[PDB]
């Protein structure tokens, strides 16, 4: 339950390029450190590099809806990658089943965008939904979608938690 | 450059002799 | 000659994705945004003028489908157009702000309202306000995330760089930024102003001569659209700023504008040129959509004669207008120069000055001829000594001033000096503001406006099918959509018979066919017919005209009187 050492072999299974591995020790990481993510995460543990590099770990594992997810967690939300990985077709994720976890409103409005340019009607109207949650409004107080944001940060890491371990 | 004038003010510019002025004319009309 | 009196009122309405968020009023921001152009209407419906109105819808979709109602399109179409918005694409605000703007300088070089090279005239205005309703949402593209406006430049409109903004004299952009949140919001409702948003609109708005309204509450909405009906005038925005020391201020630099009141404007006097004019320049400067016009905050005197035609611009309020009827002075005038307009002067000869009203209610510009007053004792003496006789002297000292005349001002010289009394003054000769290659290029500009305009304007109707497939992968064929126009003739094609309605749909095309005995051979019965459209549902004014007329004898609505 060292964290510092999690992260370590994370790395190690970064830079050896098996990223499911890595995901599974980078998760192992953050749940020691927030009680199986109960708590937020520490920025400390949890740095933008570390959250970059679970990226590309989820990309190149094709779960693209989880790349998008991940590119949320970022101080500056990482727009540029999250739509490349969105336009993607080969996922290997359970997709809309992760649109719950999605609490930025540009996500979910170029995820619209891209289900309507695609004709899949069903999944644009399940973004539309997502949308118009009032929680999700863009103009709420801060604090609340910083709760929003927050629950959603712990129950896609959970998820995540029982996918890779 | 009237509407009820650009006829007369063409017609006019046309009988002072100027080669050039009902050109201008012309296109207000 | 221009029909001023037709305001254009174009809705830019935010399509992106961002606009399917749910205030607390449990619709969302495109169903706030279509009852807040239906509100607008409403509300500018109470003004008489209020008829002749031109109202266009453009949304953020692609150029093919961007236009919903523009030129040449009815109320009806607006209002269908208006109800079936819905909200699927990018925040694409910077090419969508393009294609408005486009839109609306379609028609300008082919009717020539933009006088070019000729003098600004104020009278020559088509005006028009574009009210973009929107969120705050940042905007976004297929590639990222745009953090500032900025309007793309591709594809050039022809003559797009005879002025070097796409927006223009005589408009206006207007954003409504819905900031609805989607908890009932504990604020009172506060009878403050406005507030300001802070979006990437705000900038184009100010910059427009416009403002950006921030909305959180209906009451707010309420408010910004009844200020927005107050805001719809005919008139152009001019770029003041003030030359000279004081007598970094918010009436040191201002966009304001300045009224036309038709009956048909009626002009005489442009507003002077940013550059002199020359017969050698093969190509026309580029122009500022609004003139920079300088001020000298000196209290001159306001000379005016009695015959002379004088155009008056009633100021709007504007901090300058505060300025100006607060140092409390209606008999003297602040001199108006255009910077670059004269021969060699850099700040130029005046052409006007700023006149506080007698009851110290309005500011009026007054727009004189170029150099007025060296010309103005000139036209006096011409009539009061010599009775329209010119001399020697005189004539020297009339030429002397139209060597720093511009000639695009010859024209409305030569009419005013003509309905003085003086027909003969001057020599009727064209004005030699433009070489032959500009007026040249100027009429190929009209022809190409034209052609533009006419595809521009039969493109409007969307007469397009949508991509009703999905393109199948490897790891060509394609997985076919429903459609709208595909209305089932089930009676016509078995293909559209469910299998659960096989029997029962069998016997009742079987008696539709076989019992057509002195009856009626028609299509599906309960769908081409009893499922009409609702607006036509109960149109019994329309449906009794098709039954034979009957024998003479002698809140707001419930279907009926």
């Amino acid at each position: 339950n060292n964290h510092s050492w999690l992260i370590i072999q994370a790395d190690i299974y970064f830079a050896t390029n098996q990223y499911s591995a890595a995901l599974h020790y980078y998760l192992q990481a953050g749940a020691v450190c927030s009680d199986f993510f109960n708590k937020a995460v520490p920025p400390d543990v949890y740095t933008d590099q570390v959250i970059k590099r679970m990226i590309k770990c989820c990309s190149l594992l094709n779960c693209h809806t989880q790349v998008a997810i991940l590119c949320q967690f970022l101080r500056e939300i990482d727009y540029k990658t999250a739509f490349k990985s969105l336009q993607e077709q080969n996922s290997h994720d359970a997709m809309d089943s992760y649109y719950d976890y999605i609490w930025d409103v540009t996500i979910l409005e170029y995820l619209t965008y891209l289900h309507h340019k695609r004709g899949e009607t069903d999944k644009r109207q399940i973004a539309i939904k997502a949308i118009g949650q009032t929680e999700l409004n863009a103009s709420n107080p801060e604090e609340v979608l910083q709760l929003a944001a927050q629950r959603r940060k712990k129950k896609f890491l959970q998820a995540m938690a029982k996918l890779y371990f | 450059v009237l509407p009820t004038v650009l006829l007369d003010e063409i017609e006019a510019a046309e009988l002072e002799g100027n080669d050039d002025r009902i050109e201008g004319v012309l296109c207000g009309a | 000659y221009f029909q001023s009196n037709m305001p254009i009122l174009l809705f830019l309405i935010d399509t992106s994705a961002s606009m399917n968020q749910r205030s607390h009023l449990g619709t969302t921001y495109l169903d706030t945004a279509k009852g807040a152009v239906e509100t607008f209407m409403k509300l500018r419906a109470r003004d008489p003028a209020s008829r002749g109105d031109r109202y266009m819808l453009v949304t953020f979709e692609e150029p093919p489908y961007a236009i919903k109602a523009g030129w040449k399109e009815n109320h009806a179409t607006f209002m269908n157009e208006l109800k079936n918005l819905q909200a699927e694409g990018l925040t694409t605000l910077g090419q969508s702000l393009r294609t408005a703007f486009d839109l609306l300088n379609l028609n300008r070089l082919v009717t020539g309202i933009d006088n070019y090279g000729q003098g600004r005239n104020p009278f020559f205005l088509e005006p028009a306000i574009i009210i973009t309703i929107t969120d705050g949402s940042k905007l976004t593209t297929t590639s990222g995330v745009q953090d500032e406006l900025h309007l793309p430049l591709n594809s050039p409109l022809p003559g797009s760089e005879l002025t070097k903004e796409p927006f223009r004299w005589d408009q206006r952009l207007f954003a409504l930024v819905l900031r609805l949140p989607g908890t009932m919001s504990v604020e009172s409702e506060q009878l403050t102003g406005v507030p300001l948003d802070d979006s990437a609109i705000t900038p184009m708005c100010e910059v427009t001569g416009g403002r950006s309204y921030s909305v959180c509450s209906p009451r707010m909405l309420n408010q910004c659209l009844e200020s927005l009906v107050q805001k719809v005038q005919s008139g152009v925005v001019i770029n003041f700023e003030k030359a000279g020391p004081d007598p970094s201020q918010p009436w040191h630099s201002c966009h304001k504008l300045i009224y036309v009141r038709p009956n048909v404007p009626i002009g005489h006097w442009p507003v002077p040129e940013s550059f002199w004019p020359d017969q050698n320049s093969p190509t026309l400067p580029p122009r500022t959509s609004h003139p920079v016009v300088k001020f000298s905050c000196t209290d001159c005197e306001p000379m005016v004669i009695d015959k002379l035609p004088f155009d008056k611009y009633e100021l709007e309020p504007s901090p300058l207008t505060q300025f100006i009827l607060e140092r409390k002075s209606p008999q003297t005038c602040w001199q108006v120069y255009v910077s670059n307009s004269a021969k060699y002067s850099e700040l130029g000869h005046p052409f006007g000055y700023l006149k506080a009203s007698t009851a110290l209610n309005c500011v009026n510009l007054f727009v004189m001829p170029y150099n007025y007053p060296v010309l103005l004792p000139l036209l006096d003496d011409l009539f009061k000594v010599h009775k329209a006789k010119p001399t020697l002297k005189w004539r020297q000292s009339f030429e002397s001033y139209l060597k720093t005349m511009p000639p695009y001002y010859l024209g409305p010289l030569k009419k005013a000096v003509r309905m003085m009394g003086a027909p003969n003054l001057i020599a009727d000769s064209m004005e030699y503001g433009l070489s032959y290659s500009v007026i040249s290029y100027l009429k190929k500009l009209s022809q190409q406006a034209k052609i533009e305009s006419d595809r521009v304007i039969g493109s409007v109707g969307k007469k397009v099918v949508q991509e009703t497939g999905i393109k199948v992968r490897s790891r060509g064929f394609q997985v076919a959509l429903l459609n709208k126009d595909l209305k089932p003739q089930t009676f016509r094609n078995a293909y559209d018979i469910p299998r659960r309605n096989l029997l029962d749909h069998l016997t009742r095309m079987r008696s539709n066919l076989l019992k057509s005995t002195r009856r009626f051979l028609k299509g599906q019965d309960e769908d081409q017919v009893h499922s009409v459209p609702i607006a036509q549902m109960g149109n019994y004014q329309e449906y009794l005209k098709q039954v034979p007329s009957p024998l003479r004898e002698l809140m707001m609505i419930d279907e009926a009187d």
